[PDB]
This record gives C-alpha cells, structure tokens and sequence, in this order.
C-alpha cells in the first residue's frame, strides 16, 4: 500500500517555541478527481486514544487551536505548532485515507524545561507482604527532568545490582516533569541479613547526590 | 443590450474600490458565468475573475468577484499604482457573450513626478523640404496634467502647435508630446525657439536655435 | 406491483451528474402519489407531459435518471437550458415531453470538510447529445508539451468537485435531481398504473 | 453523547481464536465505514480492516499482515462492530480501536454531526496472545511517613495491566499509576503513587482500588501510615 | 506557447468588404471552439461571432446581423472572418480570443483566456498617406537620438532601432493628430555619447496601411 514515513521519530523545544513534523508517502495522496490531499494527522496523549488534528491535510478539527496548522500536497506533507505549549507533548502520526488507512512512524513532541530537581521517597516492604516472604523496597522520584537519571540501591553500603526495576512516566502534560519508581525484589531471608537500606540519587537538580533511607527498626 | 457600468471610479493607493455592473436577468441574473477582464493601454484583454468570484492561476487574492440579482460587483483590495486600468465585465446569454460598457480606474495617492523634457529642432532634411519641425517631448511625470507653451524668441507662438494628451508608459507614468511645424523662413528668422512645459507649479523651458543646427 | 419509486428518490448515495444515474423502470404499476409522497419538493415541472393524473396512460418504459448540482444550475436541467450542466453534464431534448423533479439536500449532501464525492464534467469538446453522458477521465494535452497522464500547465483534468459545505447559500448548496423519461416503443407499454 | 465500547479482548493462546466486539451508540451507524485499529505496546498505529456502509456494498478490506486470518463483521440493526481473529500469533499482541476513521471522506454522511465531529475513537480491548497463565495481582501498601507520598505496589500478575483507581478515582493529588514492570515469570508489578501533603494524612482515607479483570481481581487497599 | 495572432486589416471605403485572418499557434485548434471580439475607440468590447471547432454553431452579433460571416480551416490552424456592407461604427480593433477549456461556451463560462494582440480596422472614406521620416540628431554621460515619423494615416506604425536589435532606452512616442487629420510621431533612443562615433544609429520604420517602409540613418549633425 502507501509507506507513510515520518521525521524526526523524537522531538523536544522550549515552550512556545516552533515545532515542526514532517511526513513521506511512497505514492500521492493527490486525488486529480477533486484536486485533495486525502492526509490527515492524529494527536495521541498516553493511555488514550487518538485525537484528529488535521484532515485534508489543512483542515483543522472542531476546537483545535490556531496554533496547530497542517500544509504541503502530494506525498510531502508538514505539520508545525507555531507554539509548543505543556500538553502539546504527545506523538503524532500522519495518516492518509487515500488508499484505505496507513498510519506514519510517528513522531514524539517533548517540552524542554527549566532544571527540577526531584522529590525522593523510600518506601521499606509491607508487614503482609513479609508473610508471604518477599521484599520490595521501592523509591519514588516525582517531579525530575531532565529525564536522565541514576538511582543506586545500597544495603549496608553495598552497590546493589540485578534486582532492581524502573518505571519512568510521560512527561507530565503540566508540570511536564518525569517521575521514576526504582523498585528493588528481595527474599525475606535476604531482606533480615540486613539492617540500613539506602537509595542513592544522581541527577543534574541535585548539587551532591542525595539520599534517603530507612532502618528495619 | 449593452450591460450597465459606470464609465469611471477612483481610489487612493493601498486603499479598495468596487467596480459595479448591472445587466438583466437574462444574463448576470441568469448565469454565474459571469467574468472579470483587466485591460492596459495597447495591450490584450487579460481575464481577471471567472464563474463569478473565481479566480484564475497567478491573479491576486486582491481581486474579489461577487452578485447580486443582476448586479455583479469587482472589489480590488490593497489598490496598488498598476491597478489603475479599465475593467470590464462579462456574461453568458445563450450562444452568445456579452460585455458591460466598462470601467476607467483611477489610482490615487501616487506620487509626483516631475517631467522631462527634450526639445529637438529642425533637420535640415526637413527644412531640405521646405519643412521644419521643433519636437518637444515629455515624460516620466505625475499627474497627467501638463501645460505646453512654445515662445518664438520672447514672444509666444500659438500656430502650427499639435501636442497629445498624455499617455502611460511601463514607468506607470505619463507622456506628452508638443510638436511646432513652421516654414523654414521663421524657423531662421527668430533667434530662438523655446519649450515652456508646466506641471504641478513648476516649469520647464528648454531653448533651441537655428545656429545650433 | 408499483414501480420502485422508493429506491428512485430516498437513495443513500446519489450519483455525480458527470456520470449520472439511470435506473429502468419497466414492468410495474406507476401509481404517481407525489402529492402525498410525504417530501416537500423543493419545486416540479412537467415538460410537454402533464402531471394531472395522466397516470391513466401506458408506457413501453421509464427511465428515471439522477444526479446531484448546485441550486444555481437546477434550471440548467431543462430543453434548451444551455450551460455546463447542460452541455457537459447531462441534458434532455428540445421536445421533451416528460417532468423534472429536484430538492434542497444541504442535509444529505453537505459534508463539513466539503463535499467533493460530487463531480462536474467540466470541460468538453462537443456538446452532449441528449440523454448522452461521458465518464472521460483522461487528461487533455492542450499544451504543445505532453501530459504524460499528469495534470499541470496547459495540461486538465476532464473534471472538478462541487465542495459542497453548510455554511454556504442556496445557490451552491447542493440539489439531488431526479428525471422521468417516458419511453413508447413498438413494444407493448409495460407502466400505467392508472 | 456518542461512544464506542469495545469488549472481549483477554489472553488467548497461539494459533487460538477470539471474538472482539464494538459496541456503538450515538451516531448513524449503519451509514459510516467503521474499521479496527491496532497497537502494540510502545509501537504506532496499524490499521487492521474496514467495513463499509451496507449500502455502500459492504466491502471488507484487511491489511497485508491479518490478510485472510481475520473476518470483519457489522450488524446495523444492533449497532454492533465485530473482529473474528484467527490463527493468531504473538505478533498481533496489541490494543484494537474500534473507530469511524477514513469514513467521512467516502460515507454518506452529512453535516449533521453528533457533537460537531465525526472521527471518533473507543478506549480499545488488549488483546495478548501468548501460551502462559492468567495470575491475579498482589496489592501491597507504599505507605506514607508539608506534603508527603504514598501508593499502593500491584505485585505478580498476567496479563497486563491493573486498574489503579486512588479512593474511587477521586484522589488525584499525585497519582503515579507506572506501567507494570515485567518480571522474570511473566508478572506484573507497578506502584501507583500518589503524593498527597502531611497533615492531610491525619484524614482522607486513602483506599485505591485495583481491578484486574482478567483474574477478575477486585481489591480495595487502604494506605495507612505505619508506628514505629 | 498557446498563441493567437490576427491579421488582415486597414482601411477601407465604407460599403465595402474585408476579410481578417487568425492565425493559431501551440495549441489544438481543431477543439477549441474560438471568439471574435472588437474595440471600438472610446467604446469597450463586443462581441462579434461565435464559431464552434466544427462550425456547426455560429452565432453573429445583432450589430453585424447578416453582414459578417466567420469561416476556420481547421487543417491550416486559421480563423477567418469575411466582413463585409462595412459601416463607420465597424471601425474598430478586432480581437481573436478563445476560452481556456475547449467549449463552444465554455469560453463564457470559464472565461476567455488567450487574446491575440489584435489587427486593426478603420473604415474610412479618407485616403491612405505614407510618412515622412526624418532624423533627430544628438550634437556629439548620454546622448537622445531618434527621428520623425511625420503626416501619416492612418494608425499604426512601428519603429525598431538597429533593424531591432538596439532595444534599450527605446521610447516611441504616442502620435498627434496632425491637424489635417494625418498624424505625427516621434521615436527617441538614449545611447552612450561614446558610441557616436562608434556606433550609426537606423530607425526602421513601417507603415502597413501604406505599404511603405522607411530605414533613416541618423548621425551627429556637423557645425
């Protein structure tokens, strides 16, 4: 059928600032019949479904802000938001009805934001849990940015490793800010042979690495 | 019949302007096939808006067609200095076309431009045939009105004098020229010719004499 | 055994007028209740035949052909009415002795992207014989250059779109159009309905 | 209003069959080209097949993967949208959208458009085809210790994923519902976190509730800070 | 290009008749169904006749009523128009325009978009006269030349330079009516004062209407 392509696949500018997708089609989207681009482009926020921007390549969707604005013809089309706002970040994908329905690759929009640094929480395992001899010690990051960041779990001050597992968010449509959970899956039996458990955080918000931690008792 | 329209409109440079016409309802009122043609001096036709309000490839969205009952309207916004042409307007009628009476546009706010002139005198090819000929010719200015006057040495000469009404160059200005026939015994007689070209106030005399050849 | 006159008027998708539609109807009790069709027509004309009752008579057959155009062409579709529709997109005889039929479907037709399933055969070397359609879509070479079947500089598509949107007036919102032809051939008449 | 409601999506196994089911309401159903639309987790959209409007025909088209291993199916007078899959493999894991794309460009639908729109989307059934086992999950409290956290830890569970709703859904105040990570078994954990101020902790009864339904596991755990 | 011109015009003693001729050039003729229209000096344009690819529909003007008579040779790409019982309010430009699309009224519809730039006709019971051409010398940083087209009749004439290759600082003037009912024009080039010397200057005049053309060299006046 039509190899929708799209470029760049990941996006990322200030607020209020130009942001600009692109699309390839093997073939013309323009029907010679009605003189129709048959484009269209989807925004899709995280969880949910997708929401038409644009179709006939220009035409905006009921309630769609100016700030959005689909161009081009035949098989180069472009959509650009004049201003990068917070919930604009999302992935958009150009679909053309031409030929039945053939999505793009996609392209995420992120927004770029001043430093923040994140707020850090230790969480020890759960009395019912410990019943059933497993531990989970988990640590929260909510609100960081940029995403990149390094959490080391340290028992007793021993650099821990193959037991850990994270969870990033999407950027929050707000604050756009990332959280992280960094849980770490220990066995009871383990979990007593030790006394401090400890979450060492590295990020760019943070002058020194900080830490938080608990004591079994 | 001949379709109603009003010989000329006017208006100023960055400004708009509606060109009305009026035919029946045989035509404006019985077919949108109603057309919009712009015409320079010595120049083709050029169609400017069709199917009433549409308009062709490399036209401007300046130009707007419109109706209504038997009246069709041209509006053209943003009136630059070259809009200043006539217009006419167009329509079917059964096999058969027909054309409004047409539309003088006027483009105001244009800027002055003083006149040159160039005065030239007799060839003595001329004169060879018991001829002659002084050949002053304006160009470049704004507004068309110009005021010739030719003086034998002192005295001014109101024979033998022909000049246009100015007319428009590519300059998007004007262009006049005055030519004073004489025999080739006054041509000698006289010291001097001369060419007073008066515009906006301000004149012009260009000077020419039989010793210059 | 009435004649489809149902499938005629209340159908989904009616035809573009470049390629109108013709559906026979032959075989059948043509009882007319337009009168009491429960449609207020936007208006309707008979031509050389008469609407009053003239049911009485039998015909060999009648074809009942559709299209939808913009209300300001609606009168185009008549004898001798010349005009696009009409010398490009269907016309009827000078002696046509039969009726014409069309209404207002801004709420049938009217899309809020615009309409453009609707097409206009817009250009044509000759004009239509009557009753005769094309479906020519091939691009016309009127540049000395070729088209290599492409359309640009003086190189057309045979065709356009009638865009058709809400927002806009009587005059370009769209109008279905349905016509009666009265045919009486050798064969016996096949449609009375008295 | 309109809605689109998918329904019958779940665990089945590789080379097994399964019926999806849309449920529609609010528009003209039987006139718009209704077609399915896929995605795997963390891939793009892939659109699967359409029907169109009865009138219309009534032809089905499929894409070059699900090419004759699926069967599209309507009935109007039910406003009902169905997907027969068979042969499935676990390449066709994904969430299937029910929805009324690339239909108004053709339909024969007017103006009249239900709430001034036309493209329209449902929330979509996960389909996984895989040959492992159901397991319910384990609700764990992260509990709380200015404005402090706390959440609730989903443990072990298949497939994915669990509806977090914080104390009815109410609480919003931080909720953190993370993907569930993958465990080495197959599991599912996540920590649904929702950091909400200190003194607060004194009242507002913190009771998340997580649905699993494929188990069909419903558990309302409330979030208590602990005394040590 | 798609390219219309017409020819075939002048004068001509009222009563009689005249035959004009358009010639079509980059475009299939043979389709396109074509239009002759006039401008009457003052007046704006009307419409004269209608003839069909086929010349199987031809509508005339009620003004040119069983007088003219339009004719094409499909095979040579020309439009004729046979004119004839000719009157003062004929006197006019005669235009030859065609409609974009190929229609017999398609023209209308769409519009006409290719004119020619038109041959000229002037039924007058005046005599034709040829002109007068005489040179404007410069005296020898730019010097005007030209020379003078001078009592001739009717319009037009043309002025090239250099048998048209000097092209630049070109400016023939608009033409008086001589009082006599002839007119008067002068054509003027701006060249380098360098060049004169150098370079010798020809007008090439050509009055059609006279079948009269006239090249005058003009060169720095001696004192």
């Amino acid at each position: 059928d039509i190899v929708m392509t799209q470029s760049p696949d990941s996006l990322a500018v200030s607020l209020g600032e130009r942001a600009t997708i692109n699309c390839k089609s093997s073939q013309s989207v323009l029907y010679s019949s009605n003189n129709k681009n048959y484009l269209a482009w989807y925004q899709q926020k995280p969880g949910q479904p997708p929401k038409l921007l644009m179709y006939w390549a220009s035409t905006r969707e009921s309630g769609v802000p100016d700030r959005f604005s689909g161009s081009g013809s035949g098989a180069e089309f472009t959509l650009t938001i004049s201003s990068l706002q917070a919930e604009d970040v999302a992935i958009y994908y150009c679909q053309q009805y031409y030929s039945t329905l053939t999505f793009g690759g996609g392209t995420k929009v992120e927004i770029k934001r001043t430093v923040a640094a994140p707020s850090v929480f230790i969480f020890p395992p759960s009395d019912e849990q410990l019943k059933s001899g497993t531990a989970s010690v988990v640590c929260l990051l909510n609100n960081f940015y940029p995403r990149e960041a390094k959490v080391q779990w340290k028992v007793d001050n021993a650099l821990q490793s193959g037991n850990s597992q994270e969870s990033v968010t999407e950027q929050d449509s707000k604050d756009s800010t990332y959280s992280l959970s960094s849980t770490l899956t220990l066995s009871k039996a383990d979990y007593e042979k030790h006394k401090v458990y400890a979450c060492e955080v590295t990020h760019q918000g943070l002058s020194s690495p900080v830490t938080k931690s608990f004591n079994r008792g | 019949s001949v379709v109603t329209q009003p010989p000329s409109a006017s208006g100023s440079l960055g400004q708009s302007v509606t060109i009305s016409c009026t035919g029946t309802s045989s035509d404006v009122g019985g077919y949108n096939y109603v057309s919009w043609y712009q015409q320079h001096p010595g120049k083709a036709p050029k169609l400017m808006i069709f199917e009433v309000s549409k308009r062709p490839s490399g036209v401007p969205d300046r130009f707007s067609g419109s109706k209504s009952g038997n009246t069709a309207s041209l509006t053209v916004s943003g009136l630059q200095a070259e809009d200043e042409a006539d217009y006419y307007c167009s329509s079917y009628a059964g096999n058969k076309g027909v054309f409004g009476g047409g539309t003088k546009l006027t483009v105001l706010g244009q800027p002055k431009a003083a006149p040159s002139v160039t005065l030239f005198p007799p060839s003595s090819e001329e004169l060879q045939a018991n001829k002659a000929t002084l050949v002053c010719l304006i160009s470049d200015f704004y507004p068309g009105a110009v005021t010739v006057a030719w003086k034998a040495d002192s005295s001014p000469v109101k024979a033998g004098v022909e000049t246009t009404t100015p007319s428009k160059q590519s300059n998007n200005k004007y262009a006049a020229s005055s030519y004073l026939s004489l025999t080739p015994e006054q041509w000698k007689s006289h010291r001097s010719y001369s060419c007073q070209v008066t515009h906006e106030g301000s004149t012009v005399e260009k000077t020419v004499a039989p010793t210059e050849c | 055994n009435l004649c489809p006159f149902d499938e005629v008027f209340n159908a989904t998708r009616f035809a573009s007028v470049y390629a109108w539609n013709r559906k026979r109807i032959s075989n059948c009790v043509a009882d007319y209740s337009v009168l009491y069709n429960f449609a207020p027509f936007f208006a309707f004309k008979c031509y050389g035949v008469s609407p009053t009752k003239l049911n009485d008579l039998c015909f060999t057959n009648v074809y009942a052909d559709s299209f939808v155009i913009r209300g300001n062409e609606v009168s185009q579709i008549a004898p001798g009415q010349t005009g696009n529709i009409a010398d490009y997109n269907y016309k009827l005889p000078d002696d046509f002795t039969g009726c014409v039929i069309a209404w207002n479907s801004n709420k049938l037709d009217s899309k809020v992207g615009g309409n453009y399933n609707y097409l206009y055969r817009l250009f044509r070397k000759s004009n239509l014989k009557p009753f005769e359609r094309d479906i020519s879509t091939e691009i016309y070479q009127a540049g000395n250059k070729p088209c290599n079947g492409v359309a640009g500089f003086n190189c057309y598509f045979p065709l356009r779109s009638y865009g058709f949107r809400p927002t806009y007036g009587v005059g370009h919102q769209p109008y279905r159009v349905v016509v009666l032809s009265f045919e009486l051939l050798h064969a016996p008449a096949t449609v009375c309905g008295p | 209003e309109v809605q689109l409601v998918e329904s019958g999506g779940g665990l089945v196994k590789p080379g097994g069959s399964l019926r999806l089911s849309c449920a529609a309401s609010g528009f003209t159903f039987r006139d718009v080209w209704m077609s399915w639309v896929r995605q795997a987790p963390g891939k793009g959209l892939e659109w699967v097949g359409r029907i169109k409007s009865k009138i219309d025909g009534g032809t089905t088209d499929y894409a070059a993967p699900v090419k004759g291993r699926f069967t599209i199916s309507r009935d109007d007078s039910k406003n009902t949208l169905y997907l027969q899959m068979n042969s499935l493999k676990t390449e066709d894991t994904a969430v299937y959208y029910c929805t009324t794309a690339g239909s108004y460009y053709y339909d024969t639908v007017g103006p009249g458009l239900p709430e001034g729109k036309f493209d329209y989307w449902g929330q979509g059934t996960l389909v996984t085809v895989s040959s492992a086992s159901t397991k319910g999950p384990s609700v764990f409290p992260l509990a709380p210790s200015g404005t402090a956290a706390l959440g609730c830890l989903v443990k072990d569970y298949f497939p994915e994923p669990v509806t977090v709703s914080w104390n009815s859904g109410a609480l919003t105040s931080g909720v953190h519902t993370f993907p569930a990570v993958l465990q080495s078994s197959g599991l599912y954990s996540l920590s649904s976190v929702v950091t909400v101020p200190s003194s607060s902790l004194g009242t507002q009864t913190y009771i998340c509730n997580v649905n699993h339904k494929p188990s069909n596991t419903k558990v309302d755990k409330r979030v208590e800070p602990k005394s040590c």
